[PDB]
């Protein structure tokens, strides 16, 4: 039981490693995304005044 | 300052004294070799034909690479986009592409020769420079134009070079002739349009492109067709190049490259790196125009490989990693194995395609099961070697694995020293 | 001769200002520019004041020049309709270019029609089996209803397209108007061959038996083009709709394009964009254009509209405007096609008006409701099964993730135009037998078979019949040892004297491309124009 | 039919006729509310009725917002939804109760329409699309 | 809530008194400020909201 909960752990770890590192890559996409289209926002209210 | 008209819409010289030069992304050569002399001017932007003046395409476009000639086919008149990340080998298939065409060309007639054309679009000028020399040293510069407009040229250049090197290639495909172009970094071609677009105070889109980034490429990529009987035959081939940012191809120019053109080629970043190369995503990557057109024979043994890649693929990584293994399912992966390290292929030294049927009818009727899986790239190129090249030249005129040929093959392949093992 | 003829005031891409001095078109009137290299017909979106409307391309416009002459046809874009319209190809403004010689009009429509009134209305669910396990299970498409293909660039909205105009086209007994806006052009002279091959178009004097109109502006055409030639296939269902009375079949492939081609032209019309980048009037055209398909009172139209996502994202506002125009959606997801399962139709993302127990029966709705239950108990366990394992869930769990990995592997089947790349036969699959063979895998008559066994198979048959096949050849691993053996002098000759019977070709250097060529002389200096138009060098200061 | 009023500006309509009709049904509904009757007011698809106001007003040259929304998009719902009341015994005792109807898009509960509208009415009535699909009809969170 | 708070002022600067000042949704004078603020020919801020918040 001790011995599988070590392997069973470390599985864990890796899949839990890996989901993080692909949401860390769509937490990227949603930020660069995020500050884009706010910018254009800005933009876009700006070239309407100005 | 004073702006005359040249009367004439945005021209380059198209022609046979096109072959051979170095253009930069408006037509007047960069070489230093003087100007383009069997050459005639020709409107960079063209409508692509129609629905009639096209025909299905039917005769393969040969890579020379093993993991695209088996897998992905790719026939002429087709648009294949190489796809992935920076460092992933998009460029090294496209140049694999240019030799072998130049290794074809001159074992067919002149009606089956292939031109070739390669577009670099924002590369630094020091890679175009040694690729230069690379066609140079193959020989390939003979049936190679190469425009560049590199990342010291102004946008415009970069906007405007893929469509100097479409019309460059499209002379070949209208006079009856077969063409190759490769867009390389087609995604800088957008980055280039989207700063003309920004510059211009367009109103941006997604990721800041301009709403017609779409209609950039896709005026780009229709001019690759396949023509009818009645307008020469002549075909042009296209291979796109699209950069993604951490293997996301759900990208904006990824996702629209990749509705415009045929198949593609995902080349994965984590299969580059444990020395599978070329790292063909053999999961991802399709073809469906060149799979009608692909050398039978070769479609005779690598139907059976893709679907023993695909068996491979039910226990990928989770042979005993995860919890268990069944070592009567270890013969899938000693034979995965195999498969993928017969797909493996150095850089510049692309094979012909009866000696890559013949490697591949090796590694799947059973003929290198017992060879260690450190020695199958040797065991390759010693079955190549010893087999004698009567049976090459057949499946070559033939086309086909004959009853005939087959029978010979397998005596010739059990007479082959596989060394180890 | 003055009167109705403006002139170009400004070349913006395809949006064209034309000057008329005399009088002025309607909004939405066609022009057409004198002296151009193709023939350019303009249509007038705006009246920008100062006697100057503003136009939109149906072709290029590089090549005008700001005092070109503009005629006023005094009329919108009208396209031939009528049956001399079928087995012909035809573009955005009506011409024919497949090359067969002028398309025999019955009439002459406007492509700008009013969307049919309230009182021509008609409400009759009635289903349409298309031999789709997936979409006859969980998501009916109605008899005339609107059908969207929502998809991401590579998971199948044309195969499934496809496959619909295979299975429904041939058992319908009207009309089919195919109506290809901004898609591939390859992908067109595919259809029309496969259209000439199968019968469904004939040519020459056997044309009046074509039984489909393909109206095509793909993705080579400016965004004028692509913008109205949606239109210039509702009008040509529409005419067999509410003069012939027939019903039709349209199917248009990518009616994203449309939305594309809008925005494109719209940055350009001076307008402050709306969300992420399209042009404010994104509702409006999109409403404007999909209520004009409408099953009335004297005719049905069954459309079948591709819709592709443009980042694989449904929030973006053109698919998201788009959904609530249809009747059936069938959302195709790029995670279903990368686990290998086609045609990759998100279960839990795909709906229909026709489920409903009332109109569809109860059986076929309680055994859909109870799938997609199923497929929603295992989409909550996606993420303990990733980072714990399958084998830290309950045993009531494991049989839901073991009868939801059957069942997701039983929505899958293989297409009769997918035969062609994928190598298996289609498989055409009545309803009946989706709804017997999805009771059987909800009640557990099936937790003896593997869950390969399901995998692209048309009927619960063939699970059967690929449960045995796939246990025979485990006990195939022992059968014989081949060896074709004294074989050698039957009919095969040897290695050597096959190469003296093949035919080598001759080759040849210096491949000869000077043949029938120009080569006009370029030379160093550039050339340019003076004031009286000559072709002179550039002079000497700069 | 007999005790419902239909107000119908579909897709194919302008721009302000799909503004305008959800102040046609509430003035149309508000005559049982102000004559002593009692009114049920249903706006379906109030996040159209923004979308028809945002294009309408961009098409006016106002300055655009956020999600290019104009500024006073909250001002136009808020001025609608607070017709629906309960009057006093000397102004009838008549009621008008609203149901407006906010799509939203993957369950963004944070967009900006969504959120104003939220901020707007008395109650809630959240439907998720996985309660959906678990057999739970009317999915109600 | 400029009333309020001048009713508020008057209640604490001129009677001396110590005032309550209960203001429901402070949220909403930023709000019906942003609601104005591109029509008085402002190029708008962060998220949404006036340059002057
Ligand atoms: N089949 C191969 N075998 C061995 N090495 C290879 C192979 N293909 C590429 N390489 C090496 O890996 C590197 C990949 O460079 P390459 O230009 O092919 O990638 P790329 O995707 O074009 O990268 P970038 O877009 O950044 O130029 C090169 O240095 C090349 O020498
Ligand atoms: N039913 C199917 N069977 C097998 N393969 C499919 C199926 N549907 C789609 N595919 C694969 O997915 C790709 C989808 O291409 P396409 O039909 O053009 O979709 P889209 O128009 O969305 O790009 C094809 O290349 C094909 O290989
Ligand atoms: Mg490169
Ligand atoms: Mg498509």
């Amino acid at each position: 039981e001790h011995a599988s909960r070590m392997s069973a752990m470390e599985n864990s770890t890796k899949s839990a490693g890996e989901m993080l590192g692909k949401l860390t890559l769509d937490y990227n996409r949603k930020r660069q995304a995020t500050i884009t289209t706010e910018l254009i926002e800005i933009i876009a209210g700006a070239s309407a005044l100005m | 300052d004073l702006v005359y008209r040249t009367g004439q819409i945005v021209n380059v010289p198209i022609g046979p004294g096109t072959l051979g030069r170095v253009t930069d992304g408006l037509g007047q050569p960069i070489d230093g070799k003087g100007p383009l002399t069997n050459v005639r001017s020709s409107l960079v932007e063209v409508k692509a034909p129609g629905i009639i003046a096209r025909q299905s395409v039917r005769e393969p476009l040969f890579t020379g690479v093993k993991a695209v000639d088996a897998l992905v086919p790719i026939g002429r008149g087709q648009r294949e986009l190489i796809i992935g990340d920076r460092q992933t080998g998009k460029t090294a298939v496209a140049i694999d592409a240019i030799i072998h065409q130049k290794n074809c060309n001159e074992q067919v007639p002149k009606a089956q020769r292939v031109y070739c054309v390669y577009v670099a679009v924002g590369q630094k000028r020091s890679t175009v420079a040694q690729l230069v020399k690379l066609f140079t040293q193959t020989g390939a510069m003979r049936y190679t134009i190469m425009v560049s407009a590199t990342a010291s040229d102004a946008a415009p250049l970069q906007f405007l070079a893929p469509y100097s090197g479409c019309a460059m290639a499209e002379y070949f495909r209208d006079t009856g002739k077969h063409g190759l172009i490769i867009y390389d970094d087609l995604s800088k071609q957008s980055v280039a349009y989207r700063q003309m677009s920004l510059l211009l105070r367009r109103p941006p889109g997604r990721e800041a492109f301009p709403g017609d980034v779409f209609y950039l490429h896709s005026r780009l990529l229709e001019r690759a067709a396949k023509l009818s009987k009645e307008l020469g035959g002549g075909s042009l081939t296209a291979f796109p190049v699209i950069e993604t940012q951490a293997g996301d191809v759900s990208a904006y120019i990824a996702t629209n490259v990749i509705s415009i053109t045929d198949g593609q080629i995902f080349l994965e970043t984590e299969l580059f790196y444990k020395g599978i190369r070329p790292a063909l995503n053999v999961g991802l990557s399709v073809s469906r125009v060149g799979s009608a057109a692909q050398f039978p024979g070769m479609k005779q043994v690598a139907g059976t490989l893709k679907l023993e890649l695909a068996q491979y693929r039910e226990v990928a990584a989770f042979a005993q990693f995860g919890s268990d293994l069944d070592a009567a399912t270890q013969y899938v992966l000693e034979r995965g194995a195999r498969l993928t390290e017969m797909l493996k292929q150095k850089q510049f030294a692309p094979i012909p395609i009866e000696r890559q049927t013949v490697a591949v009818y090796a590694a799947t009727k059973g003929f290198l099961d017992k060879v260690r899986v450190q020695d199958i790239v040797a065991a390759e190129e010693a079955v190549i070697s010893q087999v004698n090249p009567a049976v090459f030249k057949i499946l070559k005129a033939n086309g086909k694995i004959t009853p005939a040929l087959d029978a010979h093959l397998k005596a010739e392949l059990r007479k082959v020293k596989l060394p180890g093992a | 001769p003055a009167i109705d003829a403006g002139y170009v005031s400004q070349v913006i891409g395809p949006v064209v200002d034309v000057r008329f001095d005399g009088e002025l078109p309607s909004i939405l009137s066609s022009l057409e520019v004198e002296g151009h290299s193709v023939r350019l017909v303009l249509e007038v979106a705006q009246h920008m004041g100062d006697n100057t409307v503003r136009c939109i391309a149906m072709d290029s416009t590089d090549g005008l020049v700001r005092g070109q002459k503009v005629v006023d046809t005094g009329s919108p874009i009208k396209v031939p309709v009528g049956r001399g319209t079928l087995g012909r190809i035809m573009n955005v403004i009506g011409e024919p270019v497949d090359e067969q010689g002028p398309i025999d009009a019955a009439d002459i429509w406007s492509i700008h029609r009013e969307a049919p009134e309230f009182t021509e209305q008609s409400t009759e669910q009635e289903i349409l089996v298309t031999g789709i396990k997936v979409v006859d299970l969980l998501a009916p498409y109605q008899r005339g209803g609107k059908i969207g293909l929502f998809g991401g660039a590579g998971v199948g909205k044309t195969v499934l397209i496809m496959e619909l105009i295979n299975n429904v086209a041939k058992a319908h007994g009207g009309f089919s108007v195919f109506a290809g806006v901004g898609e591939r052009t390859r992908e067109g002279n595919d259809l029309y061959r496969e259209m000439i091959e199968s019968g469904v178009i004939k040519l020459g004097a056997e044309r009046g038996n074509s039984k489909c109109t393909l109206v095509y502006g793909q993705m080579n055409e400016p965004p004028g083009a692509r913008a109205r030639v949606a239109l210039t296939g509702l009008t040509v269902a529409e005419y067999f709709r509410d003069i012939e009375g027939q019903d039709v079949l349209l199917f248009v492939d990518n009616i994203f394009r449309f939305t594309q081609a809008n925005s494109e032209v719209s940055a350009l019309l001076g307008r402050i964009p709306s969300a992420v980048g399209y042009q404010p009037t994104l509702a409006t055209d999109l409403g404007g254009l999909q209520e004009r398909i409408t099953t009335t009172t004297k005719g049905s139209i069954t459309s079948v509209q591709a819709v592709y996502v443009p980042a694989d994202d449904l929030t973006d506002p053109a698919p998201a405007t788009t959904f609530a125009h249809l009747d059936a959606t069938t959302v195709l997801s790029r995670s279903i096609a990368e686990l290998g399962i086609y045609p990759a139709v998100d279960p839990l993302d795909s709906t229909s008006r026709m489920l409903n127990p009332n109109v569809i029966g109860a059986e076929h709705y309680n055994v859909a409701r109870g799938v997609q239950k199923v497929l929603q108990d295992y989409k909550n366990l996606q993420d303990i099964i990733a980072i714990l394992g399958m084998d830290e869930l309950s045993e009531e769990d494991k049989l839901t993730v073991a009868r939801a990995r059957k069942i997701q592997r039983f929505l899958s089947q293989p297409f009769q135009v997918a035969e062609v790349f994928t190598g298996t036969p289609g498989k055409y699959v009545d309803l009946a037998d989706t709804i017997s063979g999805f009771q059987g895998v909800l009640t557990g008559k099936y937790d003896d078979l593997p869950e390969m066994a399901f995998y692209m198979v048309g009927d619960i048959k063939e699970v059967k019949e690929k449960a045995d096949k796939m246990a025979k050849d485990i006990a195939s691993r022992k059968e014989a040892d081949n060896k074709k053996v004294s074989e050698e002098l039957k009919d095969i000759p040897s290695l050597d004297k096959l190469v003296s019977e093949i035919k080598e070709v001759v080759i040849e250097e210096d491949d000869g491309l000077e043949e029938d060529f120009k080569a006009e002389a370029l030379s160093s200096e550039t050339v340019v124009l003076n004031e009286e138009g000559k072709s002179v060098p550039l002079p000497k200061k700069n």
